[PDB]
RNA sequence: GAGCUAGCCCUGGCCAGGGUGAAGCUGGGGUGAGACCCAGUGGAGGCCCGAACCGGUGGGGGAUGCAAACCCCUCGGAUGA
RNA sequence: GAAUGCCGGCAUGAGUAACGAUAAAGAGGGUGAGAAUCCCUCUCGCCGUAAGCCCAAGGGUUCCUACGCAAUGGUCGUCAGCGUAGGGUUAGGCGGGACCUAAGGUGAAGCCGAAAGGCGUAGCCGAAGGGCAGCCGGUUAAUAUUCCGGCCCUUCCCGCAGGUGCGAUGGGGGGACGCUCUAGGCUAGGGGGACCGGAGCCAUGGACGAGCCCGGCCAGAAGCGCAGGGUGGGAGGUAGGCAAAUCCGCCUCCCAACAAGCUCUGCGUGGUGGGGAAGCCCGGGUGACAACCCCCCGAAGCCAGGGAGCCAAGAAAAGCCUCUAAGCACAACCUGCGGGAACCCGUACCGCAAACCGACACAGGUGGGCGGGUGCAAGAGCACUCAGGCGCGCGGGAGAACCCUCGCCAAGGAACUCUGCAAGUUGGCCCCGUAACUUCGGGAGAAGGGGUGCUCCCUGGGGUGAUGAGCCCCGGGGAGCCGCAGUGAACAGGCUCUGGCGACUGUUUACCAAAAACACAGCUCUCUGCGAACUCGUAAGAGGAGGUAUAGGGAGCGACGCUUGCCCGGUGCCGGAAGGUCAAGGGGAGGGGUGCAAGCCCCGAACCGAAGCCCCGGUGAACGGCGGCCGUAACUAUAACGGUCCUAAGGUAGCGAAAUUCCUUGUCGGGUAAGUUCCGACCUGCACGAAAAGCGUAACGACCGGAGCGCUGUCUCGGCGAGGGACCCGGUGAAAUUGAACUGGCCGUGAAGAUGCGGCCUACCCGUGGCAGGACGAAAAGACCCCGUGGAGCUUUACUGCAGCC
RNA sequence: CGAUGUCGGCUCGUCGCAUCCUGGGGCUGAAGAAGGUCCCAAGGGUUGGGCUGUUCGCCCAUUAAAGCGGCACGCGAGCUG
RNA sequence: UGGGAGAGGGUGGUGGAAUUCCCGGAGUAGCGGUGAAAUGCGCAGAUACCGGGAGGAACGCCGAUGGCGAAGGCAGCCACCUGGUCCACCCGUGACGCUGAGGCGCGAAAGCGUGGGGAGCAAACCGGAUUAGAUACCCGGGUAGUCCACGCCCUAAACG
RNA sequence: CCGAGGGUAGGGCCCGUGACUGGGGCGAAGUCGUAACAAGGUAGCUGUACCGGAAGGUGCGGCUGGAU
């Protein structure tokens, strides 16, 4: 049966991209504490 | 006159159609169409303010002219007369011999070929405007301002009218489609006639699907829903209402007066409507 | 978080084949004129049968599964909400 | 030492289940240390509207080649989507960008919000929509509309020539559009050929044949031909298209009009360039100077922006054309021709799947195009097959119970059972024929029957062509032949009678309910005069609606037919300028504190004083409600009639043991041998009843009930047979569970149901296949029940607040 | 109550005897036949169907008879539901 | 051919009286109603009076013992469209006539369907009286309907 | 081949009969009221509609076969 991931790379690139982050005080807010978690991945990969 | 159809199917028993006997013109002029943004009754936030709604055929938007005071002295020939989706209504093409072309909504028993014209002088004959005040009174009445050179605001749907009733000062007293009396300021425009297809009313949609058409989505009742959902949801089996019948939001449904109680245009409302 | 699911908006796409035979139109009959009747033409429909497609009615299987909802037989819709 | 503790390790179950579709394998040769499993050949089977081919997502080197086999692969492995290394993706024309706009998003102006931020016209972004120039073949181990070959084309720059009032983000035209049906002419694709080309073949009884077998094309600029699309020309006026305008619009006149011309596409032909089979021989060579032709079928594709009909009335913007404005007319633009210029990104491979989504090389899920042939009425259905692709990454045996999936069955035929559940039956096409009832459509495939192959003969019409032959398509009649049987295989309704409910097609609890539930056209009430009501939002702003009472919101009822009675005392809502009550505020009789005092400061009655409430009315398709006791008729019985109490009024029509009836399997009737169900009645309706509608209703339903016919392995009542498992051998090898165990029966005892205690009895040690009575077997800290001054959803005339409204 | 699955059926039995039948008896208001009642006796037997979910019960047709009870109202790691 | 009378029919206009309701004024203790009453209405200002407005229906006098039509039936006034009919002349056709089973059309009221309209009136219904009762007669209310359009129904003491 | 008839399936008309149900006729002395005949105490009758234990009543329109 149909599952819940159907990957979609525009989609994630315009959901979870750097952009979208930026763009939103909640957004900024997890690339601060990601930043200060020190993740090597700021933003979820997508080859675009 | 509408057009009935033979039981050859459930709902060809009692669909009826309108009989576009008075069109004459069955592709609109394409300098005065518009697209129309269908929202399916959502606002800018994107949430459904007006329920079931959506689903319609496409539609183009028919730009309507409702001032006519635009053009005073200037006579027009009526070129067409046209379907219009957006409105029950039909539409009038006027060709004015400026070469300025317009639509006007068009009333009863104009005829394609005949002039019409606006302005004071304007003789008073079907389809032609006039500021109130010049208007004699009995005259039946339709596409009125509500304020000057605001638009027409009143008496525009299918068969509707407005009748003058006489004159106070600056305004005159119509009845309008509801029955309520009015005064209405004189400097309002109007137009000699009833609006047409009158037909409209007794037409049967005859199926589902027919609303559906026209963007009307299913509408469900209280009485079906949960408490969650409805004054009237919930209960074992079914349920008279239980409470005085209510609205999705919790307000009385079945006589309440909702008019705002100050406002300032009940100096001019002399009678609520009637039946 | 609406890449699942619900609704809506914009823009595209899809629906083998067969059946039934509405209105209208034409001719004929009829009549004062009509209604109306008959034949032909016509091709309407949340019309009929049935694939794709969308479903999930009954039963059987499966039940540390092939599968955290599947498989077989049967069954509903299939120009339409 | 215990916490169903935590982390880790290792046991048990056990050499047990399983090894992932029952499409299927066998042999020879090779390689190698090793081979059912890798390579090659032959044989067999499976898909073939795919299980083949091509796009798009997504994946990201998995591609090709060499060398490898520890792990990964459900076994094996020499193989591999695995490890190591090297190689591989080539564009002005394909896709996207340097073009356009859609929803939406963003957002100069502007609006709003404690902050964060929310809006918002233009504009900008935004595509699988618009727009725009490349076709065929060859080549690599691996890329190709990209490289190469042939023939074509686009834009930019500059130059030459000729022409013109040139010139734009501005004006206008155009772009530009639905659904269904559909004409003509073509193309794709396909069938046949006694014609053309071809290596060959003659077998096993016959055939050297008008034999068999294979192939008989693709692309192509101008020109030409066929078929279509688009389009009137001239003049005069002009106030509209937010400046201008010779354009467009409107008026008038002349001529042209199912034309023509101009223009633009498609198809055909076309210089030219390609391709080219079977078979044989080692992907190649040959065939081969390959041949490349005729007839038929024929699209859903093309001409196309075609035609008709219909109502639900069917994007935008740019490219393009035309108009003019600043300007500038040494310019500029247009046409032709020439030379030059032409960037960035993608391109491998998988792509219905072992490479994507499902933790797996997972029977599931995944959008678009092509999808050949024959027969079956058609078809993308079905069977078999082409091209192509596979035999599903454990096998070998055996031929028990039992299980699954399947086939048949004497006599009977629903006796099975909650129920014909299940499985039979029926089954396509042509013809005959078809009932109550009905809303005149239907019910209808009603029911029920007959026909169905093959051969010969005679014959009717159509398409193509030519009017003929040939090919092709619909038939009609006659006479025969064979079988148990001719939709001979495969795909393909069992039917009828009668109730309940719901009008109907639809919709629903993703993953236990598809229904009588929701929806539905339709009916009624009600609110709403527009800056509407209502809804979301603090607001701005939106929706409503670029709508206007024939409209929009809310509510109930639910096609249609015939209908929808009485109560306004309570609650709601509506009306009511009186009266009563009523907060802040007004008023300030009269007091109080302090001060020497002027004063300052505090309390404060009458009275004036909104909405709301009280009060007076109205109102039922508003919330709701619609009686009791007793008596009475010339047989009895029963009461049309009466008496009296009570109410706001005492349930009308219709219906009734009902989806409602407790007593109840009421009683009677029907159906049956027999009927708690069913149908028809009765009416003492525990406890129907009129838009939470009442009573009906043709048609409809994977709804629920009752009956009958047909037919059956459902059953009497079981038997046999098939395959996949179970079993045995080789390979790989889990799981929950588990205090430890050296773990028997009875009768007792025990915390009341004992392998474990007592007394008897029985019993050599250890397994394998089986069956499920026990281990109060496993699983899940009972979901019932209670308890906790535990939680949460929901309601209201519980309390108390808050939004909102007044 | 860190679960002792609950009605009915089906399948499979096994036991008690307060015996339905069959065998043996005494009494009879036992002429015979046929019964009544009690005693002994558990070896075997104890049917098919209509109605209902039913256990039970009623009914149809039979029968020697159409027994009554226990086994966690026997039996869901046996099935049904 | 030439004339006449007529509520004959259809359409569209349009005139005044009265009733009701609304508004303004003036005014106050009752009005209304009956056999008599009561319900009802009225100091929240009724009735009665005046001015203004809305709306529906019916057309006083003329009017008759009248007129017209096949019947049902038709009555303010105006215009248009239209039927029948009588008289005069003695002009035309030359028996072309009478009746008429079926058929077709018309057909008061009430009733039905779909819209609309709704002042007065009023089945049903409610209330007040009366009465033994009073599902009546009488009184206060009041919904269909009475009106218009279209389509049905097709009855009658449709009678002379 | 046709063919008496038999069988299967489905129609039409008629007869008999049926729980229960509708009204009708009749029947020396039942119960309720008093609708009609007199202006029958509301003139009556009437087509239709609605209502009511019952005769009836009432609305609309019609008749005189109505009195004074
Ligand atoms: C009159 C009635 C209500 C009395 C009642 C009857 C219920 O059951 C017993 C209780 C006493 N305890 C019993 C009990 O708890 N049974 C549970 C069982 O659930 C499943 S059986 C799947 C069933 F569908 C669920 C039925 C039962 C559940 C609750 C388990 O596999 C079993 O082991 C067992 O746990 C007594
Ligand atoms: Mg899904
Ligand atoms: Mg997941
Ligand atoms: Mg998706
Ligand atoms: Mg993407
Ligand atoms: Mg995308
Ligand atoms: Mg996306
Ligand atoms: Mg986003
Ligand atoms: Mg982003
Ligand atoms: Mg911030
Ligand atoms: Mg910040
Ligand atoms: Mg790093
Ligand atoms: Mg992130
Ligand atoms: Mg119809
Ligand atoms: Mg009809
Ligand atoms: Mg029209
Ligand atoms: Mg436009
Ligand atoms: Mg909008
Ligand atoms: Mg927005
Ligand atoms: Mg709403
Ligand atoms: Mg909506
Ligand atoms: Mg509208
Ligand atoms: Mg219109
Ligand atoms: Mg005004
Ligand atoms: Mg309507
Ligand atoms: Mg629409
Ligand atoms: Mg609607
Ligand atoms: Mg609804
Ligand atoms: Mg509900
Ligand atoms: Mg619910
Ligand atoms: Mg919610
Ligand atoms: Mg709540
Ligand atoms: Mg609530
Ligand atoms: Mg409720
Ligand atoms: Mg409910
Ligand atoms: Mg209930
Ligand atoms: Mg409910
Ligand atoms: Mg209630
Ligand atoms: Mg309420
Ligand atoms: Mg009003
Ligand atoms: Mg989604
Ligand atoms: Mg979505
Ligand atoms: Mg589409
Ligand atoms: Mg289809
Ligand atoms: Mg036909
Ligand atoms: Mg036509
Ligand atoms: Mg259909
Ligand atoms: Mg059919
Ligand atoms: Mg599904
Ligand atoms: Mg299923
Ligand atoms: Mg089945
Ligand atoms: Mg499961
Ligand atoms: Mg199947
Ligand atoms: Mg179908
Ligand atoms: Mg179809
Ligand atoms: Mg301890
Ligand atoms: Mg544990
Ligand atoms: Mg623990
Ligand atoms: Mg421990
Ligand atoms: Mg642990
Ligand atoms: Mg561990
Ligand atoms: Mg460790
Ligand atoms: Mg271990
Ligand atoms: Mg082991
Ligand atoms: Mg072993
Ligand atoms: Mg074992
Ligand atoms: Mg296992
Ligand atoms: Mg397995
Ligand atoms: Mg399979
Ligand atoms: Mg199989
Ligand atoms: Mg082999
Ligand atoms: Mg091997
Ligand atoms: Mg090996
Ligand atoms: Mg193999
Ligand atoms: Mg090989
Ligand atoms: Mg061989
Ligand atoms: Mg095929
Ligand atoms: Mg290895
Ligand atoms: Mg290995
Ligand atoms: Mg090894
Ligand atoms: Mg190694
Ligand atoms: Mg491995
Ligand atoms: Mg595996
Ligand atoms: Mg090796
Ligand atoms: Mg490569
Ligand atoms: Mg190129
Ligand atoms: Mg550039
Ligand atoms: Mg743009
Ligand atoms: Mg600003
Ligand atoms: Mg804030
Ligand atoms: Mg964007
Ligand atoms: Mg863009
Ligand atoms: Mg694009
Ligand atoms: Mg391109
Ligand atoms: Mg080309
Ligand atoms: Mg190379
Ligand atoms: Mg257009
Ligand atoms: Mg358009
Ligand atoms: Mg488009
Ligand atoms: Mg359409
Ligand atoms: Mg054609
Ligand atoms: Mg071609
Ligand atoms: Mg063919
Ligand atoms: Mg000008
Ligand atoms: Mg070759
Ligand atoms: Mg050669
Ligand atoms: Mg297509
Ligand atoms: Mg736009
Ligand atoms: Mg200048
Ligand atoms: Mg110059
Ligand atoms: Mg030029
Ligand atoms: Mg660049
Ligand atoms: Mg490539
Ligand atoms: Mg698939
Ligand atoms: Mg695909
Ligand atoms: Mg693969
Ligand atoms: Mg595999
Ligand atoms: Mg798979
Ligand atoms: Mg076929
Ligand atoms: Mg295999
Ligand atoms: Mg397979
Ligand atoms: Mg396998
Ligand atoms: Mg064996
Ligand atoms: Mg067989
Ligand atoms: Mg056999
Ligand atoms: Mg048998
Ligand atoms: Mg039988
Ligand atoms: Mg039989
Ligand atoms: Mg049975
Ligand atoms: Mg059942
Ligand atoms: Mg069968
Ligand atoms: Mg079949
Ligand atoms: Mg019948
Ligand atoms: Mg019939
Ligand atoms: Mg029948
Ligand atoms: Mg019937
Ligand atoms: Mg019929
Ligand atoms: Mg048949
Ligand atoms: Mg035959
Ligand atoms: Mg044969
Ligand atoms: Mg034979
Ligand atoms: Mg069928
Ligand atoms: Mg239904
Ligand atoms: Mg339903
Ligand atoms: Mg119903
Ligand atoms: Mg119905
Ligand atoms: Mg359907
Ligand atoms: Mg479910
Ligand atoms: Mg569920
Ligand atoms: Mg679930
Ligand atoms: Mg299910
Ligand atoms: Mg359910
Ligand atoms: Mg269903
Ligand atoms: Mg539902
Ligand atoms: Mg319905
Ligand atoms: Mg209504
Ligand atoms: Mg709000
Ligand atoms: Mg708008
Ligand atoms: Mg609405
Ligand atoms: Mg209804
Ligand atoms: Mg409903
Ligand atoms: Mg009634
Ligand atoms: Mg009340
Ligand atoms: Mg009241
Ligand atoms: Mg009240
Ligand atoms: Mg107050
Ligand atoms: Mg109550
Ligand atoms: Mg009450
Ligand atoms: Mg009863
Ligand atoms: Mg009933
Ligand atoms: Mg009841
Ligand atoms: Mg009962
Ligand atoms: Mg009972
Ligand atoms: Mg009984
Ligand atoms: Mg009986
Ligand atoms: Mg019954
Ligand atoms: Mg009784
Ligand atoms: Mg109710
Ligand atoms: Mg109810
Ligand atoms: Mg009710
Ligand atoms: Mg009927
Ligand atoms: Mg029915
Ligand atoms: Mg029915
Ligand atoms: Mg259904
Ligand atoms: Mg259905
Ligand atoms: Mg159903
Ligand atoms: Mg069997
Ligand atoms: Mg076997
Ligand atoms: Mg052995
Ligand atoms: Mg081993
Ligand atoms: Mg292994
Ligand atoms: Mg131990
Ligand atoms: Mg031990
Ligand atoms: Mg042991
Ligand atoms: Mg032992
Ligand atoms: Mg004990
Ligand atoms: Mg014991
Ligand atoms: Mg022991
Ligand atoms: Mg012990
Ligand atoms: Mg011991
Ligand atoms: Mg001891
Ligand atoms: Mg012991
Ligand atoms: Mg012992
Ligand atoms: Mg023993
Ligand atoms: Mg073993
Ligand atoms: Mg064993
Ligand atoms: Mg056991
Ligand atoms: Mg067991
Ligand atoms: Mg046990
Ligand atoms: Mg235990
Ligand atoms: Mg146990
Ligand atoms: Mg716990
Ligand atoms: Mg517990
Ligand atoms: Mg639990
Ligand atoms: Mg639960
Ligand atoms: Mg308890
Ligand atoms: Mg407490
Ligand atoms: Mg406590
Ligand atoms: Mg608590
Ligand atoms: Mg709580
Ligand atoms: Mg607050
Ligand atoms: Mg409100
Ligand atoms: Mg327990
Ligand atoms: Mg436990
Ligand atoms: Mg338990
Ligand atoms: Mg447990
Ligand atoms: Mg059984
Ligand atoms: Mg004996
Ligand atoms: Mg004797
Ligand atoms: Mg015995
Ligand atoms: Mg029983
Ligand atoms: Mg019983
Ligand atoms: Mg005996
Ligand atoms: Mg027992
Ligand atoms: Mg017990
Ligand atoms: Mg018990
Ligand atoms: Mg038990
Ligand atoms: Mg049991
Ligand atoms: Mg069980
Ligand atoms: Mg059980
Ligand atoms: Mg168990
Ligand atoms: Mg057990
Ligand atoms: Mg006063
Ligand atoms: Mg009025
Ligand atoms: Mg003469
Ligand atoms: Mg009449
Ligand atoms: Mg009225
Ligand atoms: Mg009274
Ligand atoms: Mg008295
Ligand atoms: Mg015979
Ligand atoms: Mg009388
Ligand atoms: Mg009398
Ligand atoms: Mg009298
Ligand atoms: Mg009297
Ligand atoms: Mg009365």
């Amino acid at each position: 049966m149909k599952r819940t991931w159907q990957p979609n790379r525009r989609k994630r690139a315009k959901t979870h991209g750097f952009r979208a982050r930026m763009r939103t005080p909640g957004g900024r807010k997890v690339l601060k504490r990601r930043r200060q978690k020190g993740r090597w991945r700021l933003t979820p990969a997508v080859r675009k | 006159a509408v057009k009935k159809f033979k039981p050859y199917t459930p709902s060809r028993r009692f669909m009826t159609v309108a009989d576009f006997s008075e069109i004459t013109k069955t592709e609109p002029e394409k300098s005065l169409v518009k697209p129309l943004k269908k929202t399916g009754g959502r606002n800018n936030q994107g949430r459904i303010t007006v329920r079931f709604r959506g689903g319609g055929h496409k539609r183009l938007y028919r730009i309507i002219d409702f001032k006519r005071w635009d053009k005073v002295g200037i006579p027009a020939k009526v070129a067409a007369i046209e379907y219009d989706p957006n409105r029950s209504a039909r539409i009038a093409l006027l060709h004015y011999v400026d070469g300025e072309k317009r639509y006007i909504i068009a009333p009863d028993g104009l005829q394609v070929g005949q002039q019409v014209v606006a302005g004071p002088d304007a003789p008073i004959q079907v389809g032609n405007a006039l500021p109130l005040r010049f208007i004699p009174v009995g005259t039946v009445v339709h596409a009125v301002e509500l304020e000057p050179k605001k638009g027409a605001k009143l008496a525009r749907a299918a068969g509707t009218s407005a009748q003058i009733q006489g004159r106070e000062g600056d305004y005159v007293i119509l009845r309008l489609p509801s029955g309520e009396l009015r005064k209405v300021h004189g400097e309002c425009y109007a137009t000699v006639g009833a609006v047409g297809n009158a037909d409209h009313k007794n037409i049967v949609l005859g199926k589902a699907g027919r609303s559906r058409w026209l963007g009307r989505r299913p509408h469900v009742r209280g009485a079906a829903m949960n408490p969650v959902d409805h004054p009237h949801g919930g209960g074992e089996g079914r349920a008279p209402r239980g409470r005085p019948p209510a609205s999705p939001w919790g307000w009385q449904t079945k006589g309440l007066k909702t008019r705002k109680r100050r406002k300032p245009s009940s100096r001019f409302i002399i009678a609520r409507r009637k039946k």
